[PDB]
């Protein structure tokens, strides 16, 4: 036995969970216990705390979802035959060059794409200040809002930040399966290929590490569940050996170690650095380099 | 030199080949009988990299660059200047993984700890071994694997890549895509759970994982919980990877056109395919 | 231009950010030690972390690290070799004696509190309303070790009440007394629990709790300890 999926689930009584300073009045109550999750995780859904910042993302967030939908019905002529067969050929597509960063657009030649990106930008940050109001209650540290705050920021920079520097809406990425990709493909081939932005670059180092590093660090702690691993606040207060066992691994193997806190360090920061340098890799093309290859030949 | 509580693991026992005998450490290094493998393997290797720089004329890390056999040469071997080297390279680039495997199943045995780590890293070599020996050995040359060079094998992405179109289109690739960034999102929030509860507001007391669950709960109406974040951390990873070889190992074999073209798979099944309008009608 | 000095300034940034990463993964085990626990001249280029302090909850006090770094238990290992880097061997029964893979830390001798202070891990009779949800409910089943040979059986499953999950299995030996098998050392089948890593003569050797209704960390470290170093110690026993 390997510990991937439980042998035995227990449940006891609904756990409506601490109190610290939330207002207990925005919680829901519990949820159905899911057993499949149950065999890999935890078995409860819910409760969850709403509230209006919670209110406010959700339907701003239904509107984006919907007013792309509603130009994909209208592109399939409202057939559903059509609208299943093109799914991911569909397209809300920024307004042309021409309007610049103007609201002038009609609707049906980018208008409709700005609606759609006012209500995204209201849902994304909502959300944000929802992922710090929900730990200031429990009196936790930002470390989630902070680290969300990366993500935000390349998001920021394709849709916004740049499309302004730029002094066009029509730089902005579309709403669409197969035509977000296009532009993707299409922005490399204009920059002159972001295999040669160094940023670019070190976006995969981390994405990559990323993978390597959750890869070690749940093998890690699966491989000392025997010992309790799994219950790292605990085991950083008062360390056992499945900390020890743990750091003596990886020492042994390649020269030096972490903490049961330290690695979580290395973790948040793998992860946030493939979106931080990511960011920068965009803003600065089309804005201060035209071409990666030319820019890679002077080195600057 | 020793961690303050290092001693009392050092003990004999757990070696896979020759009981006692390389059954010491170098420093903070474990070796074991995969050390001296591992070892002699990476040794060979770097010899092999440096005398083909010679015959290449350049010691410069940013041009250095061992290119596979030709596709003229098949499955067969090479001159080590035009192939060979790459070819033998290669075996030692494989025995130094796979011997690095072993070793860390000998320390598993002295910890007496779960095997999930080797087991992990089996899965990248397994990634390694699609690129530079499956695929090529499916499509018949050598000269399909990837060349060793920081910048050429770069190069190498790119030109596999828009030899199908736009690579995006490859469905198996957007799976793996799919699982690499889920990974970073998962790595990202688990990091930053345990540190904002063992690290929460100025002179509050460490949370405990009942506010972990909480907070997540709180925030999107459910909690995996501790044993089940580093059972995800795992699967996300191993899935993004194993999705990476199958994405490449049906790219050459058994699609060879262009990947976008794939897709009229769905587009002109019976039932809708003639049905005026749309993008594609 | 922008771009070059963006990327500089970037390679400075992660130089400093490894740093700092580093001397926080330093906090345990550090300084350095020679296999006489003496302090080892050469520490690598990293110093010490200045020392942080975390408030435990439920008024279990402070932890402060780096700080003052000792085993606090005897170590029954004797050098093998005249020369630094090879192993110590057992100088008695390494199950008995807690070394190697049967090793222990003498962690705090209570009981791992929940978010509300209640001890984290009841048996399944003392937890209202706990019972198996889903698998096979292994209470009842014999419990079979390595050797092929029943050594109890299963009389109650412990329950982290807050994570909802079972920890261990409460075993009755030959003789009515009960021991603590960790959950991950077991494998619950139709029929049976087998357990790989012990013998049936080594199941009344494992560490036994003070109280019948509560496990602490030391007395978690000590049996979890005992039942790995089982892989190793125990082989000469397993078919
Ligand atoms: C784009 C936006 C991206 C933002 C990403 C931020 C990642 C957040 C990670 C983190 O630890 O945040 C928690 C951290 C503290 O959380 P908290 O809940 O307030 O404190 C709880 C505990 O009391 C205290 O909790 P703690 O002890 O865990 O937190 C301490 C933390 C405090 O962290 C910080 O102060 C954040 C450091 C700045 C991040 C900005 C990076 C910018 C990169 C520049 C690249 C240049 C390109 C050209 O210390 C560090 O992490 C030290 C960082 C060392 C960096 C090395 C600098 C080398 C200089 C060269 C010589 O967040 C912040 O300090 C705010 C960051 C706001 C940034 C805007
Ligand atoms: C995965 C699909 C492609 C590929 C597509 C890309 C793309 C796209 C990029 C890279 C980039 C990199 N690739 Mg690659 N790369 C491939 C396969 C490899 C293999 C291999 C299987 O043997 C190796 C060793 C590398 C190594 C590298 C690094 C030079 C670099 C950053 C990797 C990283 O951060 O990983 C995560 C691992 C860690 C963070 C741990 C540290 C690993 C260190 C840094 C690796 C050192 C390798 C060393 C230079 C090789 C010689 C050593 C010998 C012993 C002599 N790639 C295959 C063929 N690779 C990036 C780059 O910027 O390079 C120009 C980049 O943008
Ligand atoms: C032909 C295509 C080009 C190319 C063109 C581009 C372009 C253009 C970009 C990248 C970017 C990246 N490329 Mg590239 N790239 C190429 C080849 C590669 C190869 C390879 C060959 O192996 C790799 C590994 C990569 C890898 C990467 C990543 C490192 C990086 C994106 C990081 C990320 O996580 O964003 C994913 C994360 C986000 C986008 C953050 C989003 C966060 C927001 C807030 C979430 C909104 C959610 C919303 C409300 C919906 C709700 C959903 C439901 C609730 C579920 N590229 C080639 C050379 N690449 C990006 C980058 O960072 O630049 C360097 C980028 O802009
Ligand atoms: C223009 C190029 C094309 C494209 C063409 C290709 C081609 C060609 C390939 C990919 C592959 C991938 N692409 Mg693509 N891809 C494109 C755009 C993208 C974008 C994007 C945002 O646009 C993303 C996110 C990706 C992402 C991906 C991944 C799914 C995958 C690479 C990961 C992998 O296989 O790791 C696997 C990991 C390894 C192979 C590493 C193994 C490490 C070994 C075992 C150990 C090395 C040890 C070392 C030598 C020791 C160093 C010394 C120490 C430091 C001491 N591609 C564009 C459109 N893409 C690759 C793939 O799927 O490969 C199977 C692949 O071949
Ligand atoms: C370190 C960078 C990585 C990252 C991190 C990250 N993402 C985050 C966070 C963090 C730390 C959050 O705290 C936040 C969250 O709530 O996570 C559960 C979030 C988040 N990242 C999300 C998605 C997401 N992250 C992505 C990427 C990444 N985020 C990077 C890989 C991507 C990609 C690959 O493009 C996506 C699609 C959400 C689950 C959430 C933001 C939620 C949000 O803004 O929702 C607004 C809209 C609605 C509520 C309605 C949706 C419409 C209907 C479909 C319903
Ligand atoms: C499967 C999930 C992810 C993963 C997992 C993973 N990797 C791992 C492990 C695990 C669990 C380890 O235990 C092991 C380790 O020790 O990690 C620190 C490791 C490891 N993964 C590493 C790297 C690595 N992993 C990668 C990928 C991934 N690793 C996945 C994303 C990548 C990528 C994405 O490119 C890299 C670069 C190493 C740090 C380490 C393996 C070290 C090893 O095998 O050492 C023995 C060999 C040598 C010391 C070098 C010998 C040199 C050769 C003889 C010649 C050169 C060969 C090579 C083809 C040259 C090519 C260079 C050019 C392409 C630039
Ligand atoms: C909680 O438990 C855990 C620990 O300790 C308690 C750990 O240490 C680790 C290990 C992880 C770290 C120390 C964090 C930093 C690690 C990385 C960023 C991974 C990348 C590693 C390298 C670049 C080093 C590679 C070097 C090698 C293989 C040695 C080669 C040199 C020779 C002389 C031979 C993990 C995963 C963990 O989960
Ligand atoms: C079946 O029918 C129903 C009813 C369910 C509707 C169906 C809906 C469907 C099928 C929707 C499908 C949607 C899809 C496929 C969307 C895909 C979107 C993708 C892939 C997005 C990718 C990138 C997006 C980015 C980068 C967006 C960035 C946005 C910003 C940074 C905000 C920018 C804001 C702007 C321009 C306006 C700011 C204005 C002011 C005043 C501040
Ligand atoms: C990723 C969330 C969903 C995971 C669901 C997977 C269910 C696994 C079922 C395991 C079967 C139980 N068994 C036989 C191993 O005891
Ligand atoms: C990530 C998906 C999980 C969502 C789980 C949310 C559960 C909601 C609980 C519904 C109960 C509502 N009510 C009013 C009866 O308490
Ligand atoms: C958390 C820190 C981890 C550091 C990992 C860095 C990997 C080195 C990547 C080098 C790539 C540089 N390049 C070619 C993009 O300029
Ligand atoms: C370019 C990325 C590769 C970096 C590899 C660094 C490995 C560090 C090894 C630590 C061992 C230190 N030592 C010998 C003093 O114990
Ligand atoms: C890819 C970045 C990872 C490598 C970072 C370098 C860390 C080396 C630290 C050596 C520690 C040695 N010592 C004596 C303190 O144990
Ligand atoms: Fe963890």
């Amino acid at each position: 036995y390997q510990n991937i999926f439980s042998q035995v689930q227990v449940r006891g009584p609904a756990d409506l969970g601490m109190t610290e300073d939330v207002n207990l009045a925005n919680r829901s109550g519990v949820g159905p216990f899911s057993t499949l999750l149950g065999w890999f995780g935890n078995a409860q859904l819910g409760p969850i705390y709403l509230g209006s910042l919670g209110v406010l993302s959700l339907f701003s967030g239904l509107m984006w979802f919907f007013t792309i939908g509603i130009w994909f019905w209208y592109q399939a002529g409202w057939n559903p035959a059509v609208f299943l067969r093109d799914l991911f050929f569909f397209s809300l597509e920024p307004p042309a060059p021409e309007y610049g960063l103007s609201f002038a657009a009609p609707l049906k030649e980018g208008g409709l794409w700005l609606i759609a990106s006012f209500f995204m930008f209201v849902a994304v940050w909502s959300w944000w200040g929802r992922t710090y109001l929900r730990a200031q209650a429990l009196g936790m540290g930002k470390h989630t809002a902070w680290a969300f705050l990366s993500a935000i920021w390349l998001w920021m920079v394709l849709g916004f930040i740049r499309p302004i520097l730029m002094g066009s809406w029509s730089e902005a990425v579309p709403y669409g399966i197969f035509s977000h990709l296009d532009w993707t493909n299409n922005f490399s081939l204009v920059h002159g290929n972001l295999f040669y932005n160094p940023f670019h670059g070190l976006s995969i180092a981390f994405l990559y590490g990323s993978a390597l590093l959750f890869a070690m660090h749940g093998a890690t702690i699966l491989a000392v569940s025997r010992f309790g691993g799994e219950r790292e606040l605990e085991q950083i207060a008062d360390r056992g050996t499945a900390a020890e066992r743990a750091a003596l691994f990886w020492r042994w193997t390649m020269g030096f170690n972490a903490t049961m806190e330290g690695i979580h360090r290395w973790a948040i920061w793998m992860a946030v650095l493939v979106t931080l340098t990511g960011g920068i890799g965009i803003l600065l093309s089309g804005t201060v380099v035209d071409n990666w290859y030319v820019w890679g030949q002077n080195h600057g | 030199a020793l961690l303050s509580f290092e001693r009392k693991y050092r003990v004999p026992g757990g070696t896979l080949v020759g009981g006692n005998l390389f059954d010491f450490w170098v420093g903070p290094f474990y070796v074991g009988f995969f050390g001296v493998a591992t070892f002699f393997f990476a040794a060979l290797g770097i010899i092999l990299i440096a005398w083909s720089a010679v015959l290449q004329g350049t010691w410069n890390p940013q041009l250095i660059s061992v290119y596979p056999p030709a596709l003229e040469y098949g499955l067969g071997g090479a001159p080590l200047a035009k192939g060979g080297l790459w070819q033998i390279i290669t075996i030692c680039a494989t025995g130094a993984f796979v011997s690095w495997a072993l070793r860390e199943v000998e320390i598993c045995r002295k910890l007496g700890i779960g095997y999930h780590i080797p087991f992990a890293f089996a899965f990248a070599i397994l990634a390694y071994l699609t690129l530079v020996l499956f695929r090529p050995v499916m499509m018949g040359a050598w000269g399909y694997a990837f060349p060793y060079g920081i910048w050429t094998h770069l190069d190498w992405v790119s030109n596999t890549g828009y030899t199908y179109g736009n690579f995006h289109y490859n469905p198996a690739h957007m799976i793996a895509i799919s699982f690499f960034f889920t990974n970073a999102l998962a790595l990202a929030l688990h990091g930053a759970l345990v540190l904002s509860a063992a690290n929460p507001e100025k002179g509050k007391e460490m949370r405990t994982p009942d506010h972990e669950d909480t907070f997540f709960r709180d925030l999107v109406g459910y909690s995996i919980g501790t044993l089940g974040i580093h059972r995800l951390g795992l699967l996300l990873s191993l899935s993004a990877v194993f999705f990476s070889a199958l994405c490449m190992i049906i790219t050459g074999t058994i699609w060879f056109d262009q990947w976008v073209d794939w897709w009229q798979w769905w587009v002109k099944l019976p039932w809708w395919a003639n049905i005026p309008g749309g993008i594609n009608g | 231009d922008l771009a070059s000095l963006a990327i500089y300034s970037f390679w400075i940034f992660l130089a400093g950010l490894i740093y700092y990463l580093q001397t926080e993964n330093m906090r345990e085990g550090y300084p350095l030690e020679n296999e006489d626990g003496t302090p080892a001249a050469n520490q690598g280029p990293f110093p010490l972390p200045k020392p942080k302090t975390f408030i435990l909850p439920h008024g279990r006090g402070t932890l402060t690290v780096p700080g003052p770094e000792s085993e606090d238990r005897p170590i029954a290992l004797a050098r093998t070799a005249v020369s630094e880097g090879f192993p110590h061997a057992p100088t008695g029964d390494p199950m008995k004696d807690g070394v190697g893979p049967a090793s222990w830390v003498a962690r705090r001798d209570l009981p791992e509190l929940d978010g509300h202070g209640h001890n984290k891990i009841k048996p399944m009779k003392a937890a209202a309303g706990f019972h198996v949800s889903a698998g096979k409910n292994p209470i009842g089943l014999p419990v079979r070790g390595c050797d092929l040979e029943i050594a109890g059986k299963v009389v109650d499953i412990w329950v982290d009440i807050p994570e909802q999950m079972a920890r261990f299995l409460e075993v009755e030996l030959k003789d009515g007394s009960t021991r603590l098998l960790p959950m991950q050392m077991v494998k619950v089948q139709s029929n049976r629990v087998h357990v790989n890593a012990l013998s049936s003569d080594l199941f009344a050797g494992i560490p036994t709790i003070k109280s019948p209704t509560e496990v602490t960390l030391l007395e978690e470290d000590k049996i979890c300890g005992y039942v790995a170093g089982g892989l190793m110690y125990a082989a000469p026993k397993r078919k």
